[PDB]
RNA sequence: CGCAGGUCGCAGUGGCAAGGGGGACCUGACUGUUUAACAAAAACAUAGGUCCCCGCGAGCCCGUAAGGGUGUGUACGGGGGC
RNA sequence: CCGGUCCUAAGGCGGGGCCUAAUAGGCACCCGCCGAAAGGGAAACGGGUUAAUAUUCCCGUGCCGCGGGGGUAGGUUCUGCGGCAACGCAGGCCCCGUCCCCGACGCCUCGGGAUAGGGCGGGCGGGACUGCCGUCCCGCUUAACCGUCGAAGGCCGGGGAGUGCCGUAAUGGCGAGAACCGGCCGAAGGCGGGAAUAGCCGGGGGUUUCCCCGGUCCGCCCGACUCCUGGGGCCCGUGAAAAGG
């Protein structure tokens, strides 16, 4: 609870209410987006900001999905097509 | 000219990678017409970008502007029907990011 | 009880500007739930003070002196209020600005452009007035700039 | 413009004969103009809006939505307003 | 009380001992690898003395080795018998040409590795006696061993070299670094101690000790401990 | 609470509402449809949120004026 | 410091707990027994003869 | 397992305002064991049981009634109003 | 941020806030640590230098033993002195 | 729906085993478990109410997990559709496996975007003072949740550049593909819905806290130590793991 805010593991966010007062909600910051497994980076159509686990995300219609690039994929495609 | 029609190529980017296909008709230099048949590959008939697809070394013999039918009775002379039906299985575990830079 | 730690909670304001009235004293030791309170609020017995507000008028006197100028000499100064750093963010981003919109609209080539964006840099021009008297003045463009 | 992605999703939702899709893509479509409308209009882009607002209008023609129509009136006349309060201080 | 602190030490206690868990795993040759890998990443260990890389076998095991200079990612090792003896290869000691400079030696087949395993550091292939099967390699202090023939080293010099060649210019840097390591930082000279906690600790004019001899038991077996001798002397009299 | 802004959408949710609730103004009246699982809102002109509370109520959904 | 403000420290932490086996305060929760009757590293109960 | 009632000045304003019924169980009782004593003893609907252990070691039901049901008659009935 | 003019006091960083400075010798290079409760130092540590025991089944240390630490380490290293 | 409860950390305990004259003593081995009310980690906010609880009670509006029903897209040997592409779109059902990613990470420094808060002018309402002037003060709010938008940065297609050319706060960038054009992915947060019906201000009626009336606005400015984003640099210092997804 109290020292559980006295951490930055959360967000301390300042809102006004409709009854005029000011208070401090602490609010979850985001999990990290999905990454390729050859460069790291993130990945094109599942890097929207999500706060909790347990949500599904669409992986882009391709081979292999959101699981390498758009670079690797078609990179070692065109080894197993000569090899 | 290797991008020439009656070549069959497997487009790599896309939602149809790693499908095979065969030329049926040159657009321009940046482009060419693609068909390896939907019903025997997965690939539907339009335009391709050159850069998207490579090139296989297996090569049929159709004039310009085949219609799928000729395809699949050229592939079927050249028994590759069955090759037409396979997908490319790529090796991501080979891959460094020196490939890709 | 304890009314005013009542009545400020009712009010919605603190116990230190709730005022009883003293008229009500024999009515104090009676009350014993919150809807005793309201209906001494109501009969306007209980009431609160309106809170203070530190006055602005000496300030806002003051600060139509200090744009004229007055009260900012030497002696009225302890400390820095001029950012250094700060100065030359803006005085690149000026000069930049009206560098590249001159070159992209064609008045000056990529060449002179060259040669007047590094002297930007390099801290030849002391502001835009100098940069304009020097580009007019060295005829870098067809037509003068204002 | 800014809503282009739901002007070809509802021309490609009607084409695979999904009519309920369609009209989702419709409300979409509507909500990314009035939204993003009715945002500049409150932070006072009236030059931002107002170009949103003449695509809203050909919308509406190129695809038959009056709830378009009646809300690109009710942006203009709080535009109408904005620049007249400015005219009048100015 | 009266034990030393290189008495203390043997107790294992937590200022004494390694924080292992910094670190991926140990630097050591699986016993089962062989064929074509690939170098997936290069990596820095804490408390180590030189990079890592770890490298992915084709038929699938990663296993973690040091880096030889000039290794980089994406590249091709061979490992096994029939790997040339190119920069990064594992090959068995046998099958090394002599002059070559290896590093990560094996005593014995499997093992994972003991010598020249620090930043800089080789081993040079001298010799081979295929009869009994090992093979005379320098070691990096010079000394001169013979080592199983079937075990395996890495070709070329450990990444990493001239490490030591920068000071430690100031004691916090060496403070970093010990948090990473075992060692206790810092140290208190014997002599600046009282005689209950060492030998040399004491007098008016507190002073070191003369050598030990090879048999002294534990708790006078500090300072020089049965050394054949000492000063610039012992030095020339190696040479 | 959700906002809609295709009065056929909104006809497919308003007319399971439990109760539709109306809020008026002068250029448009709010009409909001309570379900079990959200509340739907709609902003119609006036003239179309008369026709509206008209078929609703002979589809029997109870209208309440807010 | 050792004497009047270090006793201000012992305001917030516990060595012992209350046993089940015995009840007294002398459950050591680092160590995981008790300091009396020895529960929870000993199933018979510790006594001592040097103890009255 | 209900040991007696609370007909204190907050029980009984509860009563007449929200329908509830406030009693003092076993403190090993839990939710689901004492909205089926209550509906069985008494053949009353519970709507939900919120429980609390007071600091005297008791533990305390304030079982809402289903809207149905009075929590005054409930208490008037039994005698122990 | 600047310039010009006028003007009051004993005093204008007017209260608050807010370095005295310089020369020379001894000494420890420096930052750091220290006798909780009479010693903060010129003492300890320190980076740097150097010597010794050691190729690992090592060297040194802990344990009655089983065994353990250094060691997920390997001489550009571990340990031990000055 | 706030915490424990779950996970693992540094560590620890128990059984087996080995050791021991012996145990209540030791632990390298095997197996299991414990180990955080500041780490990881499912889901609730605003208003009202009591003498004393208030994200817990009551009102309103939601969210999570598990399960069920209907409709729908889909499926019913076999495959979802579109786009050159980045990728977009309701994307069938059940069981099992493997792999990858998220969880998951330092310090310093400088650019950008916001919000909380604060101020100025006008308007309305109410209050302060009575030597003079007429100023001074207060209210004018908007939660979670649904939708839409999206700065940086990344990416796609066209283009084919060296007399160069495009830049930053700063370092800078380009045939190992720039300028330039078009597009895809993409924050804090904004705005609409929630929601003025609440709350607040002022003016009234009744009576035990209920009802009525009006207002709840216009144009600007500063701006965080709070929130988001990116660039650069430092390390003989590299800044956890697991559950879960
Ligand atoms: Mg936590
Ligand atoms: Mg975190
Ligand atoms: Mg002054
Ligand atoms: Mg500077
Ligand atoms: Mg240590
Ligand atoms: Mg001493
Ligand atoms: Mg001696
Ligand atoms: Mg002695
Ligand atoms: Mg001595
Ligand atoms: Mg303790
Ligand atoms: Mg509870
Ligand atoms: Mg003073
Ligand atoms: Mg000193
Ligand atoms: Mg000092
Ligand atoms: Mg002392
Ligand atoms: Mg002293
Ligand atoms: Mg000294
Ligand atoms: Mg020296
Ligand atoms: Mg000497
Ligand atoms: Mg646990
Ligand atoms: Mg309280
Ligand atoms: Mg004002
Ligand atoms: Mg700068
Ligand atoms: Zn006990």
């Amino acid at each position: 609870p109290r020292p559980a805010y006295r951490s930055r593991s959360l967000r301390r966010v300042k809102v006004k209410t409709p009854g005029g007062r000011t208070v401090v909600h602490y609010e979850k910051r985001a999990k990290g987006v999905p990454k390729c497994a050859v460069t790291g980076q993130p990945l094109g159509g599942m890097n929207s900001k999500v706060y909790r686990f347990g949500i599904s995300t669409r992986a882009p219609s391709r081979p292999y999905g959101g699981v390498v690039s758009h670079k690797v994929l078609a990179r070692a495609i065109r080894y197993a097509v000569r090899r | 000219k290797v991008i020439d029609v009656g070549r069959v190529v497997v487009k790599v980017l896309g939602r149809e990678a790693g499908r095979k296909a065969v030329v049926v008709d040159i657009v321009d230099e940046n482009y060419v017409v693609i068909t390896g048949p939907k019903s025997l590959s997965g690939v539907r008939r339009r335009r391709v970008n050159i850069n998207h697809i490579e090139p296989t070394d297996k090569k049929i013999e159709i004039k310009k502007g085949a219609s799928d039918e000729e395809v699949l009775k050229a592939l079927e002379a050249a028994g590759l029907v069955e090759y037409m039906k396979e997908r490319v299985k790529p090796k991501l575990f080979e891959i460094t990011p020196a490939d890709v830079k | 009880v304890d009314v005013k730690r009542l009545a400020a909670e009712i009010l919605g304001v603190g116990v230190s500007r709730v005022k009883i009235s003293p008229e009500a004293v024999g009515r104090l030791e009676e009350v014993v739930t919150k809807d005793d309170v309201r209906a001494l609020i109501d009969e306007g017995l209980i009431w609160a003070e309106p809170e203070k507000g530190n006055s602005r008028g000496r300030w806002r006197e003051l600060h139509e002196k200090k744009k004229k100028g007055r009260r900012r000499g030497q002696g009225s100064r302890k400390g820095r209020r001029l950012d250094e750093e700060e100065a030359w963010v803006n005085k690149m981003r000026v000069m930049r600005r009206f560098l590249n919109t001159l070159k992209r609209q064609g008045k000056l080539d990529p060449a002179t452009w060259r040669q007047l964006y590094r002297m930007v840099k390099g801290n030849y021009f002391r502001d835009l007035r100098h940069l304009k008297t020097y580009i007019n003045e060295h005829k870098l463009t067809k037509e003068p700039v204002k | 413009p800014l809503c282009s992605k739901w002007e070809s999703l509802i021309t490609w939702a009607e084409k695979g004969g999904n009519s309920y899709k369609a009209l989702e893509f419709r409300e979409k479509l509507v909500e990314c103009i009035v939204y993003t409308a009715t945002e500049k209009v409150k932070k006072k882009k009236l030059d931002e809006a107002e170009e949103l607002l003449k695509y809203g209008k050909e919308v509406a023609k190129k695809f038959n939505i009056e709830e378009l129509n009646f809300h690109i009136a009710l942006l203009e006349k709080e535009i109408s307003k904005i620049r007249q309060r400015r005219a009048q201080a100015q | 009380g009266k034990r030393i602190l290189v008495q203390r030490r043997g107790r294992g206690g937590s200022q004494f001992r390694s924080p292992s868990w910094k670190r991926d795993g140990p630097v050591r040759y699986p016993p089962n690898i062989s064929g074509r890998g690939i170098v997936v990443e290069i990596l820095h260990e804490p408390g180590l003395n030189a990079p890592v890389a770890k490298i992915r076998m084709e038929n699938g095991v990663e296993f973690f080795n040091y880096a030889a200079e000039g290794l980089y990612v994406g590249q091709v090792i061979q490992v096994g018998p029939d790997a040339p003896p190119a920069v990064g290869n594992v090959l068995p000691l046998g099958k090394i040409p002599e002059g070559t400079m290896v590093f990560n030696v094996e005593k014995r087949f499997g093992d994972g590795g003991k010598f020249a395993r620090s930043g800089g550091t080789y081993a040079l292939v001298i010799g081979q006696r295929p009869e009994e099967n090992k093979t005379i390699v320098r070691l990096p202090s010079g000394r001169v061993i013979e080592v199983d023939a079937r075990g395996r080293a890495t070709i070329g010099i450990v990444a990493g070299g001239g490490r030591v060649e920068k000071p430690f210019v100031k004691a916090g840097k060496k403070y970093h670094r010990a948090r990473a390591k075992s060692w206790k930082y810092p140290t208190v000279r014997g002599k600046a101690m009282s005689p209950y906690a060492h030998p040399h600790g004491g007098g008016s004019h507190q002073k070191g000790g003369t050598p030990v001899p090879k048999t002294a038991p534990p708790g006078q077996k500090v300072g020089f401990i049965g050394s054949r001798c000492t000063g610039r002397g012992c030095v020339r009299a190696r040479a | 609470p959700k906002e809609i802004f295709l009065v056929e959408l909104w006809k497919k949710y308003g007319e399971k509402a439990q109760v539709v609730r109306v809020k008026r103004y002068e250029d448009f009246v709010k009409l909001k449809a309570r379900l079990s699982g959200y509340l739907y809102t709609i902003r119609v002109p006036p003239d179309k949120a008369e026709q509206l509370i008209s078929e609703l109520k002979a589809k029997n959904v109870k209208v309440e004026e807010v | 410091m050792k004497g009047t403000p270090s006793m201000g420290k012992h305001n917030k932490g516990k060595t012992h707990i209350r046993c089940p086996r015995c009840g007294r305060h002398s459950y050591n929760v680092t160590k995981k027994y008790c300091a009396s009757c020895g529960w929870g590293r000993s199933k018979r109960w510790r006594r001592y003869n040097w103890a009255k | 397992m209900i040991k007696r009632f609370v007909i204190t000045e907050k029980a009984l304003r509860l009563a007449e305002r929200e329908n509830k019924i406030t009693i003092i169980v076993e403190r090993t009782a839990t939710k689901k064991q004492i909205a089926d004593e209550v509906q069985r003893l008494y053949n009353v609907k519970v709507e939900k049981v919120n429980t609390l252990i007071t600091p005297r070691g008791e533990k305390k039901a304030y079982v809402k009634l289903a809207e149905g049901y009075s929590a005054m008659d409930l208490l008037t009935k039994l005698g122990v109003l």
